[PDB]
């Protein structure tokens, strides 16, 4: 139900399942070997990514479970500056 | 350390992907670690700079599942007492492998291979027909 | 549709909820997805202890405040209660 | 000065003396001589104040400039402005062309021009021939000129004074020992140029002169040239030759009353009868020697008949006109082959004839044929093409039904015509690349009428099969217009061209079901223009949101479905949601909508100017790029 | 064919018309709120209409409509169709 996503410098995420299979690239890490069926863990270790984009793409996952389909009340998501041009590349692996 | 195109030897990288896509073809017990590794591995690959290693990737991929299938395909008609076993265990070990190298060569068949060649699990299945089960047509068919 | 974003030095969990709710559930549920015993919860709100009965809405965020798109942190030191030790997301670099 | 060179244009073009006194004075030398030397620019066209003077029959202001001044006439200028607007043309040339022999004698009396060549190589000569005065030809005759000045063509002013009523410039030039046997371009040795005009007595003066007869380029006697044009006057007097012999004066005799059969302005089915049956009569009369006709296999498209063997079979379809036009086309097709330029012309009347009878059936076969012979001979078939498109949009818009293997062939030949449209438009650089870029756009517009006739025909498996293949392969080509639209954006924009005629009965665009169509066949959907909008970008324009909101819903789904991005800018940075300019399609887009963390980071870098060069994968570079 | 398996617990055998070609009418106002039980039904329709036909909004009616009812609290005797 819960699935965990480790940062390169440390950090651990958690979000759930149906929340992190939005995405492509973490639907083919959770599929295959290593599915590590504890059905609480899951845990994926990504060893390029740094911990702010990370913690911006579970908001984006979480972001888009909510806003999925709704009315035209759709929030902008606050991307800062600085944390662009390495969120896209983080998108661009996760095939967001 | 970070998702950027960076010049990157092809031989090591190519070497351990290879490594462990032989253990998944294989169905052998494969480090979840080391199989994120290897989705970052094949992301570093496809988008290298300055060279796009994709052409280089999708050839080399194509080579070891050529030799795959061409040793499967001497063991099975060697084996063939029970060829029809054989060739039931190696598809069941050759489809969950292609099935799981296609998740994870996701990233080369989204962004070089459709965006035409083939998809890296449908090119394990056509390899896998052209020289797996159409030499061994007569002997299957018939037994 | 409360959304928050519980920190426990480098563990991050992402949690949806309700405005009007104990957090009594919510103990329970990170006790569930963190296996370990439902004694150490001590959330913190901007550095600070909350009773355990009030509601969450009342604790500090509600839906103007928590989204989505940006979840409030709540600190989740566990007794060994440990000092809060949240460790911060790496900085961006520096763009030109 | 340029407004000085204006007012003194204007005042030689009131052909005053006064003013051009006052105009042309009291300065210095280098810029009067400028000023007499230089055009100026009316209406588009350049020509000189001497050719204003010479067009307005104004001789005195230019008489007395020339006594004034020492002003040249090898001023560099235009033709004329019959449709031919070419430069190059000398001052005398257009003083010649404007039909008056005083300028033209005062022009040559100081500095003659007589011998100028143009870019063509036209003298002087050619406009006299072409006004046809006569005392301005025998005076650059009596001027020493050349008169065998043959263009890069070969048009001689015999042939060119031939083709009007210009008779008495043809005899001066005829008994001053002129061309007897000179061929052109063409092959037309001024009697294929003549018998077209049909001047009697200008086929009188060439063969008292013994002009002789040779096949052209097109291999046609000058002869067969009469009989095409359905004049019989030329005709007889060819005929009267002492050399032609019986075989052609039977040909030649059917070719006429073939001719007669299918033409504008001399349509005559009794004629038409009457000279078959004396082309007939004239072979079957011995029973020796006799000349038995070479019968082609009969073709589909002018129904099956067999030509006429008999006399007999003539005489019984004397009374049925369809057989005798089609007895007409075919003999006419026998005797000038399958490979001639005016072969296909009395196919197209036929075909137009039989359109207006609502005989559809044989109207689509005639304009096949029609089409076939001209793709075979590679001349331009764009407006064949749209006249298919206007007779099959007639033929929805009467509910009547039409035949599949018609559509596949139509588009398969407009497939092939476009691709030598963009050969045509590739080799050309600047002759007439308007013309061609026009014709490019023509033959898309065509196809894309084609293209909604066959959506709203009922078809089979296999001719759908076959009409999306033909679409398949003109897709692959990726076709642009003008300003880059590929063939999916024109049939998304409402601003594209519908033809005048029954094509707005049913080709209105935007259209769902070519769009469908059309991604079904593989259009790249993401393609943009040279604006930079794409497939969704125009369609979120369109000013007509709730009229067809049934085909602004079922077009907008097949964009994104296919693929294209609700995301990407065009050159100006503009989303369709910016640009969408209406509520509904706002709303359909946002509906169907898919977001993405990609396009809001690349939104964000976009937005933020940050260096994303160099920093980013190549495949990512052109992500930003749009997004 | 969605991410998780929705719970339904409910058969569902809707009969999506056309407004302006049937002649039913909901000119009176109708106050109606949906019970609990069907509620998770209703609006995973919503999500699945809106995503197939993009553009259209359902207003339901509510009196020509029927299936059978739950009556836990009943002890589930004699199993009944209503509106």
């Amino acid at each position: 139900m819960y699935v965990k996503l480790i940062s390169s410098d440390g950090h651990e995420f958690i979000v759930k399942r149906e929340h992190a299979l939005t995405s492509g690239t973490i639907k083919a890490m959770l599929s295959g070997p290593g599915q590590f069926a504890e059905n609480e863990t899951n845990e994926v270790n990504f060893r390029e990514i740094p911990s702010h984009v990370l913690s911006k793409v579970c908001m984006y996952f979480t972001y888009k479970v909510r806003y999925t389909n709704s009315s035209t009340e759709i929030p902008e998501f606050p991307i800062a500056p600085e944390i662009a041009l390495e969120l896209l590349m983080a998108a661009n692996f996760l095939d967001c | 350390t970070s998702l950027k195109p960076r010049v990157v030897d092809f031989d090591e990288t190519w070497n351990k992907l290879l490594t462990t896509i032989k253990a998944v073809v294989m169905l052998e017990y494969v480090e979840r670690a080391t199989w994120n590794d290897r989705f970052s591995d094949i992301y570093a690959l496809c988008v290298a700079y300055p060279e796009p290693l994709g052409e280089r990737l999708y050839t080399e991929t194509k080579i070891f599942l050529e030799n795959h299938v061409r040793h499967l395909h001497k063991r099975v008609l060697e084996s063939e007492e029970q060829v029809l076993v054989m060739y039931h265990r190696y598809w069941e070990e050759y489809s969950k492998g292609a099935d799981y190298m296609d998740c994870l060569y996701r990233y080369l068949n989204t962004q070089f291979i459709k965006k035409p060649l083939m998809e890296i699990g449908e090119l394990a299945l056509d390899m896998w027909r052209k020289l797996m089960v159409e030499p061994l047509q007569a002997i299957l068919i018939r037994m | 549709d409360v959304f928050l974003m519980i920190r426990r030095h480098k563990t991050t969990i992402f949690t949806d909820a309700k405005e009007s709710s104990t957090v009594f559930e919510l103990k329970r549920i990170v006790e569930g997805i963190l296996k370990r015993p439902p004694d150490e919860q001590r959330l913190y709100k901007d550095d600070q202890l909350l009773d355990d009965g009030k509601t969450l809405g009342e604790c500090g965020f509600t839906s103007q405040t928590a989204r989505p798109q940006a979840p409030a942190t709540v600190g989740l030191a566990f007794r060994a209660f440990e000092a809060l030790c949240i460790e911060p997301f790496s900085s961006p670099p520096e763009l030109p | 000065m340029e407004g000085l060179a204006g007012y003194v244009y204007k005042a030689a073009s009131e052909g005053k003396v006064l003013t051009l006194a006052a105009l042309l004075l009291n300065r210095s030398e280098s810029d009067i001589r400028y000023l007499l030397g230089y055009v100026s620019q009316q209406g588009g066209q350049r020509s000189t104040p001497l050719i204003i003077a010479a067009r307005n029959g104004h001789a005195k202001v230019v008489r007395l400039l020339l006594e004034h001044y020492r002003v040249q006439t090898q001023q560099t200028g235009t033709v004329r402005f019959d449709g031919y607007v070419i430069d190059g043309a000398t001052a005398l040339w257009c003083a010649a062309g404007a039909g008056h022999f005083e300028v033209v004698k005062l022009l040559v009396s100081h500095g003659a021009n007589v011998n100028h060549t143009t870019v063509t190589n036209s003298t002087p000569l050619r406009a006299a021939c072409f006004d046809g005065r006569l005392d301005i030809v025998k005076y650059l005759v009596e001027n020493n000129a050349n008169i065998s000045i043959a263009n890069k063509y070969d048009n001689t002013c015999l042939m060119i004074a031939a083709y009007k009523g210009h008779t008495d410039v043809v005899r001066y030039l005829l008994e001053q020992r002129a061309d007897p046997n000179a061929k052109a371009h063409c092959g037309a040795t001024a009697l294929h140029f003549a018998a077209e005009a049909g001047h009697i007595d200008i086929v009188k003066e060439l063969i008292k002169w013994r002009a002789a007869i040779v096949v052209n380029g097109h291999g046609m006697t000058p002869l067969k040239v009469a009989a095409e044009s359905c004049k019989a006057d030329v005709v007889e007097l060819l005929l009267s030759h002492a050399d032609c012999d019986r075989r052609s004066r039977i040909e030649a005799l059917e070719l006429l009353g073939a001719s007669f059969a299918n033409d504008r302005e001399n349509y005559d089915i009794i004629k038409t009868y009457h000279y078959l049956y004396l082309a007939m009569l004239e072979r079957f009369q011995d029973g020796d020697n006799i000349l038995e006709k070479e019968v082609l296999p009969p073709i589909h498209a002018y129904g099956n008949r067999t030509e006429c063997r008999n006399p007999q079979e003539l005489e019984s379809i004397r009374q049925d006109r369809d057989a005798l036009h089609m007895e007409g086309l075919i003999v006419r097709e026998r005797i000038l082959g399958a490979d001639n330029i005016d072969v296909s012309h009395p196919i197209i009347y036929r075909g137009a004839v039989y359109a207006d009878n609502m005989e559809f059936e044989q109207c689509i076969k005639l304009w096949l044929h029609a089409l076939h012979l001209r793709q075979k001979g590679n001349r331009n078939t764009h407006k064949d093409l749209l006249r298919f498109a206007q007779v099959f949009s007639q033929m929805i818009h009467l509910n009547e039904t039409v035949k599949a293997p018609d559509i596949e062939c139509v588009l398969r030949c407009s497939v092939l015509e476009i691709e030598q449209s963009m050969n045509r438009v590739k080799n050309i650089s600047d002759a007439d690349v308007h013309n061609a870029m026009d014709n490019y756009e023509c033959n898309l517009y065509t196809f894309l009428y084609l293209v909604c006739i066959s959506t709203k025909t009922q078809c089979s498996e296999e001719d759908q099969c076959k009409i999306n293949k033909q679409i398949y392969n003109l897709i692959h080509l990726d076709p642009r217009t003008r300003e880059g639209f590929t063939l999916l954006h024109l049939a998304v924009n409402s601003n594209t061209p519908v033809d005048d005629f029954h094509t707005n009965d049913v080709c209105s665009f935007p259209n769902a079901l070519v769009t469908k169509l059309l991604l079904d066949c593989g259009a790249e959907v993401n393609a943009v223009d040279n604006e930079g909008n794409s497939a969704l970008h125009i369609i979120v324009q369109y000013n007509r949101p709730i009229s067809d909101f049934l085909t602004l819903h079922s077009i907008i789904i097949s964009l994104v479905e296919a693929g294209a991005h609700t995301d990407m800018t065009n050159k100006q940075n503009k989303t369709p949601l910016d640009k969408s300019t209406t509520g509904v399609s706002e709303i359909l887009l946002k509906t169907q909508m898919k977001m993405s963390l990609k396009c809001l980071a690349a939104r964000a870098v976009r937005a933020n100017d940050i260096n994303y060069q160099d920093q980013i994968p190549r495949t990512l570079e052109e992500f930003v790029g749009f997004h | 064919n969605q991410d998780t398996v929705i719970d339904l617990g409910i058969s569902f055998q809707i009969y999506v018309l056309q407004a302006g070609a049937w002649p039913l009418t909901q000119a009176p106002s109708s106050t109606f709120a949906i019970p609990q039980e069907l509620e998770k039904s209703v609006q995973m329709f919503e999500l699945f209409y809106s995503q197939h036909f993009s553009g259209r909004k359902l207003t339901w009616l509510h009196y020509l409509c029927t299936g059978e009812v739950k009556m836990n609290y009943l002890g589930k005797p004699y199993v009944a169709m209503v509106t």
